[PDB]
RNA sequence: GUGGCGGCGACGACCCAUUCGAACGUCUGCCCUAUCAACUUUCGAUGGUAGUCGCCGUGCCUACCAUGGUGACCACGGGUGAGGGAAUCAGGGUUCGAUUCCGGAGAGGGAGCCUGAGAAACGGCUACCACAUCCAAGGAAGGAGGCGCGCAAAUUACCCACUCCCGACCCGGGGAGGUAGUGACGAAAAAUAACAAUACAGGACUCUUUCGAGGCCCUGUAAUUGGAAUGAGUCCACUUUAAAUCCUUUAACGAGGAUCCAUUGGAGGGCAAGUCUGGUGCCAGCAGCCGCGGUAGCUCCAAUAGCGUAUAU
C-alpha cells in the first residue's frame, strides 16, 4: 500500500469478457416479453 | 520484481462496506480462485481493526487441500502463499449437507467453494453468518460455469445447457448480480468484468444511524424511571429496547390474562428480548414462571440473556441465584431448573411442551419457539395466567386473529434491525429478492368474478417465468406470495423444485381478460402437478407396498402437489372449478423451450446488442398445448377436517391414512385418489 | 543308454571335544563402635525323609519329623566426606609422568506379559494412577540444563584418514573413536635500537647545618652528520592433513623525530592590567587553559609490560 494503489507482487473467452461493449444491465433493459402469445411487448 | 497494479474500486469497495457495517459480495472466475481468497482475505485485514478475520470454508464433496497439519506435511513429502494462508487463518470448515451445525455462529468471511451445487437452504444460512464488514466470495471454477456465463452476457435470451434438470436456478443467479450493488466480479488475475453497469460509478465515502441515535436517547431518558433501564442499557439495538417496554408493560397489568406476542424472524435479536423480559419479571414480585420449548437443547441463548439480566442487577452466581443443570447426556448443558431466592422465593421450570397439567399454579409462562409445536397443544398452555409468546417469521396467525377478536389482552411487537450488521444491506435486500423469502404487506382489493363458471384454467411457461424481466418477476412474486400463504408449510428450497425439478406443471386460473387490459391479470387460484408412473413418487410405491397390486405401477397419473385460492377470496369456489378444468384437460376433452446453444457453438456466438430471438409466451391456452393422458389424480396432505370435506367434494378416495403422526404439526399424512381397481382398494 | 564316474567352493545340520564365557560352591583375609551381651525359630532358625520348581547341588520351596545353630577367640546390632580410591607400566639434570579398574539400580508411578544361546531387556503390549497435544466435537495419537556474579554462542561444526567393534561383508555403518575455539588467576623468555663523526662552549663532581674542604686525561649542547642491521606489520608459494588450520621452510615489500611515540605511583619548579578571602601601607593563604581584543610536548625519583587504592590482618 502506498495510498496511492496497490500492489501485488478458457483465457481467451476471460478477454472476450472484459471487452464487452454492453453491460448486461443494459442488454437487460432493452429485452421485451410477450404474454398469451400476442401482445404488446411490456418491455 | 514486476508487479501488477490492482483497480482501486477493489479497494474502494471493501473500505466502504466496513465503514458502513455492510457485507459485500465477491464473484471469482476461475480455477485459481483459491489464490484470490488469500490476496482477498489480507485487504480485509488491513481494513478492519476489530480483530483477524474469521474464514468460513463451504464444499460440496472434494476438498483440494488436507486441512490437517500432520498429513498436508507428507503430501508434500518451493513454498507456496496457499499453504501459509491455510495454516494461519482460523478456518472453520462445513459441508453443504452438514450446514445446520453453523447456524449460530458468527464467521468474518465466507467462501461459496462448489457453485453448481447452490441451493436456497445454503444460501440463506451462509450469508445470515456473516458480519458488518466482512465478504461474501463466490467461486466459478467449472469450465461449465464459465461458459454459461458467456452465453447470457453475449445474448440475454440465448442460454447453453448441456444435455435431463435446466437448471434456471444457477441462471436467475447470474442476471440478478447486476442488480446487486456492491458485486464485483473478478478473474484469476485482478481483473474486473464491466457487467454490473454500477461498477463504473464506483467512489470512495468521504470519513451513526437514526435508529442508534433513538437508542441512546432512550438509553440516557431511561436511567430515571428503572429496573427497566437496566435492561434496555443491556439491549443492543432500537427495536429491542421497544419490545422490552412492552413486556414491562405487560407484567405490571392488573390482569389475570394477557398475551405479548414477540414476531420476529432469523437475524434479529429474539431470545434476547425474551431472556432480559424473564430477568425483569424477576426483578418484580413474580415467583412462578414456566418456560416451554420443544427441547430443552433449542433454549440456551435465553437463558443466557436471563444471566446477563440477572448478572447486571445484583443477582450473583452464587449468593442470589442458583442454577441446577440437565445432569443427562441427552440435551446435555441444558439449565431446565433457576431458583433465585433474594427476593422470597422465586422458580423458574422448564417443561415438556405436553404438561398442560404442572400449570396449575402459574404467574408467567413464556413459549418459545410457538411454531414448532403441534396447535392444539398451544391452547392448552394459555390458561388464565401471563404468557409471552415469541414466533418466528419465515394456524399462528390464525391464534392471534382469535386473540385481536378477543378478555385476553393483546400486545403485537416486531423485529426489523440485524444484530450483526447495519440495516439497509444491500446483500441482505438482494437476497431475499433471489429467493423471494419477503411478502408484500398489503395487497390490493380486486372485484370477485363470478364464481363456477366463467374462469378458464391457464399453462404457466416455466422458461418464461424465471427469465429475470420485470414482468416476469412480478408475477413470480404474485404466485409464491400466495403458493406459500397456503396451510403448507414454506420452505425456501420449494422455489427449486418450481425451478429445476422435472415432470412438474404449473396451472394458473384466471379472471376473463378482457382484450384490453394492464400487463398483468390478478391470479386466482396456483395449481401444481408432478406426473408419475410409466409417464416413482408417494403415490405410486406406497400404494404398491400396501396393495400388493402388481398391476398398479403400469398406470399413467399425476398428483396435485400444491393448490391455492387467495384468502380475501377464499371459501368461494375458485378450488373446486380449478380441479374440474384439470380433469377436462387429462381426460383429452379439451381438443388438442428457449433457444439452447450447441457445446461447439458457445465461442462461436458474438454480441447481440438488440435481443431478437421471440421468447416464449409466459402464459398458454389448454388449448393450445397438447395433453397427456392420465389414468388417475391424488393428493398426499395432513389429515385435517377443512381439507378432508374439500377433497371428498371434488371425487377422492382416501386409500391410506398413516399411523404416527407428524412431529411439527401433529397430523397423520392421508392419500386419496380419483379417476375398478379404485373399489378394490377402498374396500 | 531317465549309461557309469568325478574337482574346487558357499549355506545349513544331530552329537563329542576346544575357545569365549556365565553361574553355584571350598580355603584365606576386612575399618570404627561393648554406655550394642546375647542372638536366631517375628511367616525356616539347625538337621533328617519324601516331593515341587530350577540348567544343575541345596530349606530354594512345600508336607511330616527332631531341637537344634552362633557367641568375650566379641556373636548380634549400630555406624563409616566405605567424588574419592586402588593399582599398573615407564624413566640420567630430583616424574608438574602415563593409563586402567567398580558397589548396584531406573527409564511418568507400581504390577502383568511377548523373543532369544545369552535380558526377569537401554527396546512393544494390556489394566490402574498422573500429565499433556489435535479436531469438522464423533474421536485420535504420546513417554534431558541454563540463568540468578551488566549476564545463556562447544546446546555446535568436519571425518570414519588413526585405534578398534558389528554385519550376508576386502568395500557398508559407528556423536565408540579422532580434528578444530576464548583467556593481565597464574608461570616462562623478549623488542621499543646499535655503531661512528663533526661543530660550538667552559666548567663538572664529592663532602658539608648558609663562611667552607677536596678535585680533574673531561663534561654539556631538546646541537647538527653518515651508511650498516633488524622485526612489528603487509603479502606469494610448498609442506602438513580424510580436507583444512597450526608448527617448521621460504619469494617480495616493510625505519630518522627511526611520530612504526611504555605505562603506574611519588615529589618539586615556572605566571597576568585574572578571581576570592584575611590582614602586619607595597603582605600572606588558597589557587590560577577563565586576562583588554581576538578561534583561524617542564624537572627529579622508584618499579617496568606492568603498577596502585580501600578493609581485615
Ligand atoms: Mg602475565
Ligand atoms: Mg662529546
Ligand atoms: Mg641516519
Amino acid at each position: 500500500y502506498d495510498k496511492d494503489a496497490v500492489y501485488v507482487d478458457t483465457h481467451e473467452l476471460v478477454q472476450s469478457l472484459i471487452s464487452t461493449h454492453s453491460t448486461i444491465d443494459a442488454k437487460m433493459a432493452s429485452s421485451r416479453v410477450t404474454l398469451f402469445s400476442d401482445s404488446k411487448p411490456l418491455g | 520484481m514486476h508487479r501488477k497494479k490492482v483497480d482501486n474500486r477493489i479497494r474502494i469497495l471493501i473500505e466502504n462496506g466496513v465503514a458502513e457495517r455492510q457485507r459485500s459480495l465477491f464473484v471469482v472466475v476461475g480455477d485459481r480462485g483459491k489464490d484470490q481468497v488469500v490476496i482477498l482475505h489480507h485487504m480485509l485485514s488491513k481494513a478492519t481493526v476489530k480483530a483477524r478475520p474469521s474464514v468460513l470454508w463451504c464444499y460440496k464433496k472434494e476438498l483440494g487441500f488436507s486441512s490437517h497439519r500432520k498429513k498436508r506435511m507428507r503430501q508434500l513429502q518451493q513454498d507456496d502463499p496457499f499453504e501459509l494462508f491455510i495454516a494461519a487463518t482460523n478456518i472453520r470448515y462445513c459441508y453443504y449437507n452438514e450446514t445446520h451445525k453453523i447456524l449460530g455462529n458468527t464467521f468474518g468471511m465466507c467462501v461459496l467453494q462448489d457453485f453448481e451445487a447452490l441451493t436456497p437452504n445454503l444460501l440463506a444460512r451462509t450469508v445470515e453468518t456473516v458480519e458488518g464488514g466482512g465478504l461474501v466470495v463466490i467461486l466459478l471454477r467449472t469450465m461449465n460455469s464459465l461458459k454459461q456465463l458467456y452465453t447470457v452476457t453475449m445474448d440475454v435470451h440465448s442460454r447453453y445447457r448441456t444435455e435431463d434438470v435446466v437448471g434456471r436456478f444457477n441462471e436467475r443467479f447470474i442476471l440478478s448480480l447486476a442488480s446487486c450493488k456492491k458485486c464485483l466480479v473478478i478473474d484469476d488475475q485482478l481483473n474486473i468484468l464491466p457487467i454490473s453497469s454500477h461498477v463504473a460509478t464506483m467512489e470512495a465515502l468521504p470519513p451513526l444511524g437514526p435508529s442508534d441515535l433513538e437508542l441512546r436517547e432512550l438509553k440516557e431518558s431511561l436511567q430515571d424511571t428503572q429496573p427497566v433501564g437496566v435492561l434496555v442499557d443491556c439491549c443492543k439495538t432500537l427495536d429491542q429496547a421497544k419490545a422490552v417496554l412492552k413486556f414491562i408493560e405487560g407484567i405490571s397489568e392488573k390482569t389475570l390474562r394477557s398475551t405479548v406476542a414477540l414476531t420476529a424472524a432469523r437475524g434479529r435479536g429474539k431470545s434476547a428480548a425474551l431472556g432480559l423480559a424473564i430477568a425483569g419479571a424477576v426483578a418484580f414480585g413474580y415467583s412462578n414462571i414456566f418456560v416451554t420449548s420443544p427441547s430443552p437443547d433449542n433454549l440456551h441463548t435465553l437463558f443466557e440473556f436471563v444471566f446477563k439480566g440477572f448478572d447486571a442487577l445484583q443477582y450473583q452466581e452464587h449468593l442470589d441465584y442458583e442454577i441446577i443443570q440437565s445432569l443427562n447426556p441427552e440435551f446435555n448443558k441444558a439449565v431446565i431448573r433457576v431458583n433465585v431466592f433474594r427476593e422470597h422465593r422465586q422458580t423458574i421450570q422448564y417443561i415438556h411442551p405436553a404438561d398442560a397439567v404442572k400449570l396449575g399454579q402459574a404467574e408467567l409462562v413464556v413459549i418459545d419457539e410457538a411454531a414448532a409445536i403441534p396447535l392444539p397443544l398451544v391452547k392448552s398452555l394459555l390458561g388464565p395466567y401471563l404468557v409471552f409468546m415469541a414466533s418466528t417469521i419465515n394456524l399462528s396467525l390464525k391464534l392471534i386473529q382469535q386473540l385481536r377478536q378477543q378478555a385476553r389482552t393483546l400486545y403485537e411487537v416486531s423485529l426489523q434491525e440485524s444484530i450483526r450488521y447495519a440495516p439497509g444491506d444491500a446483500v441482505e435486500k438482494w437476497l431475499n429478492d433471489l429467493l423471494c423469502l419477503d411478502c408484500l404487506n398489503i395487497t390490493r382489493i380486486v372485484s370477485g368474478c363470478p364464481l363456477p363458471e366463467a374462469c378458464e384454467l391457464y399453462y404457466v411457461n416455466r422458461d418464461t417465468l424465471f427469465c429475470y424481466h420485470k414482468a416476469s418477476e412480478v408475477f413470480l412474486q404474485r404466485l409464491m406470495a400466495l403458493y406459500v400463504a397456503s396451510h403448507y408449510k414454506n420452505s425456501p428450497n420449494d422455489l427449486q423444485m418450481l425451478s429445476d425439478a422435472p415432470a412438474h406443471h404449473l396451472f394458473c386460473l384466471l379472471p376473463p381478460v378482457p382484450p384490453t387490459q394492464n400487463a398483468l391479470p390478478e391470479v386466482l387460484a396456483v395449481i401444481q402437478v408432478c406426473l408419475e408412473g410409466e409417464i416413482g413418487d408417494l403415490i405410486p410405491w406406497t400404494v404398491s407396498e400396501q396393495f400388493q397390486d402388481p398391476d398398479f405401477g403400469g398406470l399413467s397419473g399425476g398428483r396435485v402437489v400444491r393448490i391455492a385460492v387467495h384468502p380475501d377470496y377464499q371459501g368461494m369456489g375458485y378450488g373446486s372449478r380449478a380441479l374440474q378444468l384439470l380433469q377436462m384437460y387429462y381426460e383429452g376433452r379439451f381438443p388438442c423451450e428457449i433457444h439452447t446453444v450447441s457445446s461447439e457453438a458457445v465461442s462461436l456466438l458474438e454480441e447481440v446488442i438488440t435481443p431478437r430471438k421471440d421468447l416464449p409466451p409466459l402464459l398458454l391456452k389448454l388449448n393450445e398445448r397438447p395433453a397427456e393422458r392420465l389414468d388417475y389424480l391424488g393428493v398426499s396432505y395432513g389429515l385435517t377436517p377443512r381439507l378432508l370435506k374439500f377433497w371428498k367434494r371434488a371425487g377422492f378416495v382416501p386409500v391410506y391414512l398413516r399411523q404416527t403422526p407428524n412431529d411439527l404439526t401433529g397430523e397423520h399424512s392421508c392419500i386419496m385418489l380419483k379417476t375398478g381397481w379404485l373399489a378394490a382398494f377402498w374396500k
